[PDB]
């Protein structure tokens, strides 16, 4: 969407597309990180759907549901810091670029146009009671 | 537009499944669950 | 699917402690029926 | 002197959380901060 | 770049014209409702 | 926390939680050494 757009500007010696042509290979390794993962999930809840060693002998069976809870958490808290680190962020600063890039565009407008107006007002405001004084000088004028 | 979508917007959204989920106790079948997994497995085989 | 398939886990388990729990008592009761111990741990001919 | 299983156990309260594990980022911040709390607690403690 | 030297020469241009202008309106209204202050100066010393 | 947060902004050709996560090998060997020196006064403190 960026091509010849008016939003494309210049920001670390560069322009806004080639910091997204960059994240490419973040990217790419993130998705192929997460590609495994999903395959090796995928395996492992269609091998075990109706197993002996999913309904195990006794009917409580909560020691084996712990362990896997406990890894199952080691293996997110580890996935946050993976994810964080390979694609989020690189992601996240181009964006933020771009929101400062029109967030600065705005309120410049916004501040040019608050400028003028109220220039305008003091200039009006100052005339009119320059005319107010005109009236007070023709009267006392007029009077004597 | 702009692309908000990975930044800024409310730091923990229902849209991602980063906000939390108060859960209580109700039974969905484990075909229940497949058949849930598989509608996005569809989605996913493409680039899987 | 994320908080459906938590649900589903929240019941299973529930479930799972309620029959631990009964069955643990019943044999305990069950126990109890041939040889009774009193509270302060002695055996009980009367309720033996 | 512990594991890394034993680490994440103790600190943050793996089994006392809500029942089927939340991966919301919440929940780790929720986690992390009651851990924080617990070891500020501790080194005014260990400053008596 | 050259649109951006352009464009900076152009609204620096703009905006001297513009401080020089608004300058030069306070200035002369100022001194002109002072030549009405003089007015009223000169009426109320005459009538007395 | 600063997950999507309108707080993680751009700071030194970066944002902040990189920072965050550079921290990491800093902590990991501050915590080595002071792990190190707790055992030793543990034992001295033990056997004596």
């Amino acid at each position: 969407e960026l091509y010849e757009n008016v939003e494309n500007v210049n920001v670390e010696n560069k322009t806004l597309r080639q910091h997204y042509s960059a994240l490419i290979p973040n990217l790419f390794i993130a998705a192929v990180a997460n590609i495994s993962e999903l395959n090796a999930a995928d395996a492992e809840a269609a091998a075990y759907y109706l197993h002996w060693d999913t309904d195990l002998a006794t009917n409580d069976e909560d020691e084996a549901y712990y362990k896997a809870k406990l890894d199952f958490a080691i293996e997110t808290y580890a996935k946050i810091l993976f994810n964080g680190e390979v694609w989020q962020e690189p992601l996240a600063y181009v964006q933020n670029l771009d929101a400062g890039a029109r967030q600065e565009a705005a309120d410049r407008e916004a501040a040019r146009a608050a400028d003028e107006a109220y220039r305008a007002e003091q200039l009006r405001i100052a005339q009119e009671a320059a005319d107010a004084q005109k009236a007070i000088a023709e009267a006392l004028a007029k009077e004597a | 537009e702009t692309n908000p979508t990975f930044n800024i917007t409310n730091g923990f959204n229902d849209a991602d499944g980063s906000t939390i989920q108060p859960v209580g106790p109700v039974n969905h079948t484990e075909e229940t669950l497949r058949d849930l997994t598989d509608s996005t497995g569809a989605y996913l085989e493409e680039f899987q | 699917t994320i908080t459906k398939t938590r649900e589903s886990v929240a019941y299973a388990l529930k479930v799972d402690q309620e029959a631990t729990a009964a069955f643990e008592a019943y044999r305990n009761a069950l126990r109890d029926a041939a040889i009774s111990i009193n509270p302060d741990g002695s055996i009980n001919p009367d309720t033996s | 002197n512990g594991t890394v299983e034993e680490i994440v156990e103790a600190y943050l309260q793996v089994q006392a959380s809500a029942d089927g594990f939340d991966p919301s980022e919440q929940a780790a911040y929720e986690a992390f901060e009651a851990a924080r709390v617990r070891a500020s607690q501790e080194l005014a403690a260990s400053a008596e």
